[PDB]
C-alpha cells in the first residue's frame, strides 16, 4: 500500500524479471557465405538465490528512488506447501 | 459388407491439383462410366457438390483509418452469426 | 481426403451377370485416362 | 527454437524428466539438452517389455509435463517414439534433368511423400534430410 | 567438427569424405549419401554423416575389399583431415 | 420457377452442351434464376462453358442479367478468366462498366487476378479506367497493390 | 502466397501512404529450418532416414515402405527419382 | 566442448525509465535473432508454417544487436544498445 | 461452430491428418471436412489388431497435435471412439 | 598460434612452454578476440597466466567488446591472477564497450579480496558505466553490507 503496489505487480516483475528468453544465434542458418563466427545468443536466464528475487526492480520514484521486491516482501526458500510435518520418536524428521 | 456386387472407389489428388480440379477430373471419370452399362451400373459420388457461398472481404485499409481492429470485426461476425461457446455454469448441479 | 490427400469416393456396381472383379478393372482402366496427377485407390469392402 | 543448452534444460528436459516416474520395467533414462533448441530423453526398458505399454505409460506422465512448457515449445509438436536407434534405410530422392534444387526436392519430400511413409506400420521414426517449405519473412531492421 | 564450426566448414569435410570414396574406393563404392547438419546427435552445424553402399559381394573379391579393410583404409586417409573427427566403421551384428 | 428451369441451370453450370441444345429447343427458361439470382448465363459464365454461353445468347439470355449482389455474367467471367467468354459477353452488349452493390466492375476484377488479356479486352469496349470501387479504388490501385507491374503499365 | 503475405498492410502513414510487409522484409517460401543439406554422389538430393519400430519386422516394413513408395512415383514432377543409398535389409535376404 | 556465447544483459531500469516493455524487447530479439514460428498458411493445397525472422545480414556480427529498434510507450523508437550490455562468456552447446 | 467446410479442413483435419504417425497397423485414414462446422476422421486397422491399443495410440497422437488446433476448436474438445454401427436398441422419449 | 589458443584454454603449463620456445605469438586471437591470456585468465591458470605475461603477452589486450584479461578474472574470482596481471601494468580502470569496469565486476560478484586489490592499485571508485552506475550503486543493490562499507 505504501508504494501504491500489488500483488499484480509482484507477480508482473517476477514473470519479467525471473525470466528465461530463447534468443538465438550470431551467425545462425541461413547464414550469409564466408561467416566465422556460430555463437548462441545468451539474454534472461533463471535467478537462482534469494538475493537475485530480492533486487527484482518493481519500480523507480520520480525522485529516482527504488522499490525493490525485497523493500515489500520478505524472502526466503520455504516449502511449497506447509501441510504436512512429520516426526521420527518425537524428533524432526521427513520421509518417503 | 455392403453389397456384394458393389464397389468403393477412392479417387486422389497426387500433387496439389485442388478441389476444382479434383471435380472436374471425378466428372471426366463419372461420363465414362457411364458409356459402359454392361459393365458398370449407378456409378456415383457418395459426397455432396459444391453450393453458393457467401464471400464477404475486410477491408483492412478502411478499417486501420476507422480504428476498428480485425478482431473485434471477426468475433463480431462469428459470434452474431456463428455462434459463439463462452464458457460453462452450473444448471442443478451439472456443468453446461 | 484419403490417405491424407484430397479425395473423392465414388461408389457403384457391377452390372447383372458381371463380377466386381470385371468391374473394378474397368474403373482402373478408366481411372488411368484421367488428367495429369489424378490417381485412385480402393477402400472398404473393395480393399479387402 | 531459437533456445540454447541451457534454457532448453532448465525449461523443458528437467520439468518433463521430472515427471517421469512409476513406469513400469525402466531401467534407465537419459537426455540430450543442446544449442540447436532440441531435446531428446531416451527411456530404455527390461527385454520383454511391451513396447506399446511402455510408450502409453511414459505419455501417460509427458501429459502432465505438457502444460508447464513453453507455449514455443508445444507448437513445435512433441512426440513420442518407440524405435530403433538405428537406421533400417534411408530412401534418397534426387533429380536426374536438375530441374529442382535441393530446397526443391526436401520440400516434395516432405509435402507429397514423408506422411504416408511415416504413417506405415513397423515404421517408428522417419527423418527429412531437407527441410519442408515455410513461408519465410526476412525481416529488415532499417526499414523497420 | 568442434562446437562453434560453420556449416560451410562442415561441408568442406564432407567433400573431403565424399571424394575420397568417389575417387579412392571406386571399385568398392556404389554410392555416397552425404548429409550435412545431421549426425548421431543429433542436428547441429558442425555434425554429419556419410551413408557409403558398397557393390555387391560378387565384385569385392578379397578380404582388402571387404568392410573392415575397407574402413580401416578409410579412417586413416581421413585422420589426416584438420580440425575434424572423422571415422568410417562396419555397424556389429548386435549394437544393443 | 419451372422444372426446365431447374434443370437448365443444372446443364449450364456441369457444361451438358447436349443437355441445353435440347432444353432450347424445348423452351427451358433463359431466364431462370436461383436464390442468388444466378441465370444459367451466370453459372456458364462463372465455370467456363463457353458453347453453353453462346447458345443461351442466341436464346434470348439476358446478357446484363444481375445477381442479388449487383453482379453479371461479364464480372464472373472477368473473374475466373475465361478470355473468349468475356468477347462474346462484350459482343452481345454485356455492360462493359457494370458496378456491382460494391461498386466494383469487371476491370477491378480481371486486374485484381492479374487477368492481363481480359483487362486489355475490357479496356478495348470502353471499360473506365477511373472508376472507383466503394472505397475509392481503381484498377490501377489494385495493380500496385499487389505489385502487378506490368497490368499497372498497360493501365499506366 | 508470396504475393498475398506481401501486401500484408501494417499501416498507414499519416499522409495516407501504405506500408505493407513486402516493405519492411523479404519474402520467399523456404525452408522450416536450413540445417541440413544432403547431397547423394555428390548431386543435389533429399531422402527419409526411416527407423524401424520397436519389435517390428524388418523386412516386413521395409516391403511395406517400397510398396508405399511405388505409388508415389506415377504422380513425380519430371526428373525426380528414387535411389536407394543405403539399406540394410538385402543383406539379411541375401544371407539367409 | 564449451564454447563462446554471447551474453546480453538487458537493464530493467533503463527499460522502464524509458518506457520500452520487456515483452517487446524479448520478441524482438528472439524472432530476430532466432525466428518465431507465427501460424500457418496452405502451400498449393497443404498446411505449413510461417516463419518470421531476421534477414541473414542483420545477425551475422555482434554489432548488427545495437540496429534493432523497439518502439517505447511513447512512441519513440529506442536501438537496443540503450538499454543492454554484453560479454562474451562460455558454455555448453549440449547438455547432458 | 460456426466453421466452414474449408476452415473445419484447414485448420483442424490437415493438421491432424498430419500428426497420425507411428501407429500400428494401420490400413487407410478418411476424413469429412464439413460446413456444420464437424470434423470425422476415420482409422481402420488390420483385422486382429486389438482395438483399444489401436484408440489409445490414435488418442495419444493427437494429445500432441492439440496445441497446434485453433482455441474454439480445443475449447469444444476431439473425441476418439471406437467406431461402431450396430445398436442393441433405441430408446425414443417425447412428449404427448 | 591456434595451438596456444588451445594450450592456454587447457591450462597446458608444459605445452606453453613449447609453442612459447618455438616462438607462437603470444598475443594470437580467437574469433571473438581472446588471446591466451584472456583464455587463461578465465578458466583461472595461474602459472600460465605467469608464463604467458613472461614472454610478453598484452597485459592489456582486448576482445571485440572491449573487454581484458583483468575483467575476467576479476569477475570470475581469481584473486592471484589479478594481482599478478596488475603487477604487470593491467589497467586497473579499464573500461569495456559498456562502461565496466574490472571494479564493477568484482563488485557485482561480491569478490572482497579482488575489490581491495583493485582499490589498492587506484581503481577508480567514482567510474560510471554506460547506466551511470557505481561498484558502490552495485553493492547496494545487491543489498551487500560488507561490500559497500568498503567502496566508502
Ligand atoms: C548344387 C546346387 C547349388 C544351388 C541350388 C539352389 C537351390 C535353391 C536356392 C534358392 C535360394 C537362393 O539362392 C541363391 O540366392 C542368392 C541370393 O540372391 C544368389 O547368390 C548370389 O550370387 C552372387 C554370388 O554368389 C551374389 O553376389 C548375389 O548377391 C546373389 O545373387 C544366388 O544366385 C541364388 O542361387
Amino acid at each position: 500500500n505504501k508504494f501504491q503496489l500489488t500483488p499484480v505487480d509482484v507477480i508482473t516483475a517476477i514473470k519479467a524479471q525471473n525470466a528465461q528468453v530463447a534468443a538465438g544465434q550470431l551467425g545462425g542458418t541461413p547464414p550469409v557465405k564466408g561467416q566465422q563466427l556460430n555463437a548462441s545468443i545468451i539474454a534472461q536466464t533463471r535467478l537462482t538465490s534469494t538475493e537475485e528475487f530480492g533486487k527484482i526492480l518493481l519500480k523507480v520514484n520520480q525522485d529516482g528512488s527504488r522499490v525493490l521486491l525485497r523493500d515489500v516482501a520478505k524472502i526466503e526458500l520455504g516449502g511449497e506447501n506447509y501441510d504436512i510435518i512429520a516426526e521420527f520418536n518425537g524428533q524432526p524428521a521427513s520421509g518417503l | 459388407l455392403g453389397t456384394a456386387t458393389g464397389f468403393d472407389f477412392e479417387l486422389i489428388d497426387q500433387a496439389g491439383l485442388g478441389h476444382e480440379k479434383l471435380t472436374q477430373a471425378r466428372n471426366q471419370l463419372l461420363a465414362e462410366a457411364a458409356k459402359h452399362p454392361d459393365m458398370l451400373t449407378s456409378v456415383r459420388p457418395n459426397g455432396l457438390e459444391d453450393t453458393p457461398q457467401f464471400k464477404i472481404d475486410i477491408d483492412q485499409e478502411k478499417a486501420q483509418a476507422l480504428g476498428v481492429s480485425i478482431n473485434d470485426i471477426n468475433t463480431t461476425l462469428g459470434a452474431a452469426w456463428g455462434g459463439s461457446y463462452v464458457n460453462d455454469f452450473i444448471d442443478r448441479g451439472r456443468v453446461k | 481426403r484419403y490417405n491424407g490427400l484430397p479425395s473423392m469416393e465414388i461408389l457403384g456396381q457391377a452390372a447383372p451377370g458381371k463380377s466386381t472383379g470385371e468391374a473394378m478393372e474397368l474403373m482402373e482402366q478408366l481411372a488411368s485416362k484421367l488428367p495429369t496427377g489424378v490417381g485412385y485407390d480402393w477402400t472398404g469392402m473393395s480393399y479387402q | 527454437p531459437g533456445a540454447d543448452a541451457k534454457t532448453v534444460q532448465d525449461t523443458v528436459t528437467q520439468v518433463i524428466e521430472q515427471n517421469m516416474n512409476g513406469i513400469d520395467n525402466l531401467m534407465y533414462m537419459s537426455s540430450n539438452s543442446d544449442s540447436t533448441g532440441t531435446v531428446q530423453i531416451t527411456l530404455t526398458f527390461e527385454s520383454g517389455t511391451d513396447a506399446d505399454i511402455a510408450q502409453v505409460q511414459v505419455q501417460n506422465k509427458l501429459q502432465l509435463a505438457m502444460p508447464l512448457l513453453p507455449q514455443e515449445v508445444q507448437q513445435q509438436g512433441v512426440s513420442v517414439e518407440k524405435s530403433s536407434s538405428s537406421f533400417l534405410m534411408v530412401v534418397g530422392v534426387i533429380n536426374t534433368d536438375g530441374t529442382m534444387t535441393q530446397e526443391d526436392i526436401s520440400d516434395y519430400v516432405a509435402a507429397n511423400m514423408k506422411d504416408a511413409i511415416s504413417r506405415t506400420s513397423g515404421v517408428g521414426d522417419v527423418q527429412l534430410f531437407g527441410s519442408q517449405y515455410a513461408m519465410r519473412i526476412w525481416m529488415n531492421p532499417n526499414e523497420l | 567438427l568442434p562446437a562453434g564450426a560453420t556449416q560451410e566448414r562442415t561441408q568442406k569435410v564432407l567433400n573431403e569424405v565424399t571424394h575420397y570414396y568417389l575417387t579412392k574406393e571406386k571399385n568398392n563404392v556404389e554410392s555416397v549419401f552425404a548429409v550435412n547438419g545431421f549426425g548421431f546427435a543429433g542436428r547441429g552445424q558442425n555434425t554429419g554423416i556419410a551413408f557409403v553402399s558398397l557393390k555387391d559381394w560378387a565384385d569385392r573379391p578379397g578380404e582388402e575389399n571387404k568392410v573392415e579393410a575397407i574402413t580401416m583404409r578409410a579412417t586413416r586417409a581421413f585422420s589426416q583431415i584438420k580440425d575434424a573427427m572423422v571415422f568410417a566403421f562396419n555397424l556389429p551384428a548386435i549394437v544393443e | 420457377g419451372s422444372d426446365l428451369g431447374k434443370k437448365l441451370l443444372e446443364a449450364a453450370r456441369a457444361g451438358r452442351d447436349d443437355e441445353v441444345r435440347i432444353l432450347m429447343a424445348n423452351g427451358a427458361d433463359v431466364n431462370a434464376a436461383d436464390v442468388v439470382g444466378w441465370t444459367p448465363l451466370h453459372l456458364a459464365a462463372y465455370w467456363g462453358h463457353l458453347e453453353i454461353v453462346e447458345v443461351l445468347l442466341k436464346n434470348g439470355a439476358d446478357v446484363n442479367a444481375y445477381d442479388t449482389l449487383g453482379s453479371t455474367p461479364l464480372h464472373l467471367a472477368a473473374h475466373f478468366g475465361h478470355l473468349e467468354i468475356v468477347e462474346v459477353l462484350l459482343k452481345n452488349g454485356a455492360d462493359v462498366n457494370a458496378k456491382d452493390d460494391n461498386g466494383i466492375t469487371p476491370l477491378h476484377l480481371a486486374a485484381n487476378r492479374g487477368h492481363l488479356e481480359i483487362v486489355e479486352v475490357l479496356l478495348k469496349y470502353g471499360a473506365d479506367v477511373n472508376a472507383q470501387d466503394k472505397f475509392g479504388k481503381t484498377a490501377f490501385d489494385i495493380s500496385i497493390n499487389n505489385g502487378n507491374e506490368d497490368l499497372a503499365e498497360i493501365l499506366q | 502466397s508470396t504475393e498475398e503475405f506481401g501486401k500484408i498492410l501494417l499501416k498507414v502513414n499519416q499522409d495516407g501512404s501504405r506500408v505493407l510487409l513486402r516493405d519492411v522484409a523479404k519474402i520467399e517460401l523456404g525452408g522450416e529450418n536450413y540445417d541440413i543439406i544432403a547431397e547423394f554422389n555428390g548431386q543435389p538430393a533429399s531422402g527419409l532416414g526411416i527407423k524401424l519400430a520397436t519389435g517390428a519386422n524388418a523386412l516386413d516394413t521395409a516391403a511395406a515402405i517400397r510398396a508405399e513408395l511405388a505409388k508415389m512415383e506415377p504422380f513425380f514432377p519430371s526428373g525426380l527419382k528414387i535411389v536407394y543409398p543405403y539399406d540394410t535389409t538385402p543383406f539379411v535376404k541375401i544371407s539367409i | 566442448e564449451d564454447t563462446p556465447q554471447f551474453k546480453i544483459d538487458i537493464d530493467q531500469e533503463k527499460a522502464q525509465a524509458l518506457g520500452v516493455s520487456i515483452n517487446d524487447i524479448n520478441t524482438t530479439l528472439g524472432a530476430a535473432w532466432g525466428g518465431s514460428y507465427v501460424n500457418d498458411f496452405i502451400d498449393r493445397g497443404r498446411v505449413k508454417k510461417v516463419y518470421v525472422m531476421s534477414e541473414a545480414k542483420y545477425r551475422m556480427l555482434p554489432d548488427d544487436i545495437g540496429d534493432w529498434y523497439v518502439r517505447a510507450a511513447d512512441g519513440q523508437m529506442v536501438p537496443f544498445s540503450a538499454f543492454s550490455s554484453s560479454r562474451w562468456e562460455y558454455g555448453s552447446p549440449r547438455l547432458e
